[PDB]
């Protein structure tokens, strides 16, 4: 096509996107990982993750409003991977990246788990 | 604005 | 912070939020442009339009799945709108330019209105 | 990925 392209649109969505879910405005599902409970945006969440893609596609797990994930998963990790989501920042430190790279795993979230797997290998 |  | 930061997971999740909306999954609005509707993500409208922000934070007009525009929108207008919202990517055309500025205006999308603008006074 |  003959279209222009505005550079910083996908960011400024994404930004908005983070403060509708700190605000707490339209949120429509709870995401529970054992004590801990985390609301999000389930097209976020889709649109980041190979997990919830799979879980929000299917014709009776798309209108649940709260998803148990399984107990091995890490609420820490957990965090550090939704505020990735709406964000595109990753808080990796060398006390969660276990968690992390884990958590992503389970998630699919493959360009984490492929940085993960870069900083584990540059300590060894 | 860019051109894509 | 000391967080890392992964450059196109602003425009990955745009992608995937448009593939969302053009398989129809999670739309929870319908704009009705005169005769024409127009599926959407209240979230993303939000994220877009100072207009939709307006709207679906109103306590009442949050819950409508039915939101009418003025009659003076055009609806092609607001569809080169929808599809930039959901691509950044802005169909602008000698033809459609003047309904495009206007519709922008009325959605309160700064940036669109700024180029349009532009583009009418290097044609004057 | 970069150092923003
Ligand atoms: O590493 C990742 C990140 C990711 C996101 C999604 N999401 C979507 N993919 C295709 N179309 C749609 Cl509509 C969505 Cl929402 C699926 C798989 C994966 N894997
Ligand atoms: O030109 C524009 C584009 C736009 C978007 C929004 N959106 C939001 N702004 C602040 N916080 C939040 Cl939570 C959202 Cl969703 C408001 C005004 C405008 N004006
Ligand atoms: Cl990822
Ligand atoms: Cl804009």
């Amino acid at each position: 096509d003959s279209c222009i392209q505005f550079t910083r649109h996908a960011s400024d969505v994404l930004l908005n996107l983070n403060r509708l879910r700190s605000r707490d405005i339209l949120t429509d599902v709870v995401i529970v990982v054992s004590r801990e409970q985390f609301r999000a945006h389930k097209t976020v969440l889709m649109a980041c993750s190979g997990l919830f893609y799979s879980i929000f596609t299917d014709q009776l797990k798309c209108n649940l409003s709260v998803i148990n994930l399984d107990p091995e998963i890490n609420p820490e990790g957990f965090c550090i991977l939704l505020d990735f989501m709406y964000t595109s920042r990753l808080n990796l430190r060398e006390g969660n990246i276990m968690a992390v790279m884990a958590t992503a795993m389970y998630l699919q979230m493959e360009h984490v788990v492929d940085t993960c797997r870069k900083f584990i290998k540059a300590s060894e | 604005w860019v051109i894509p």
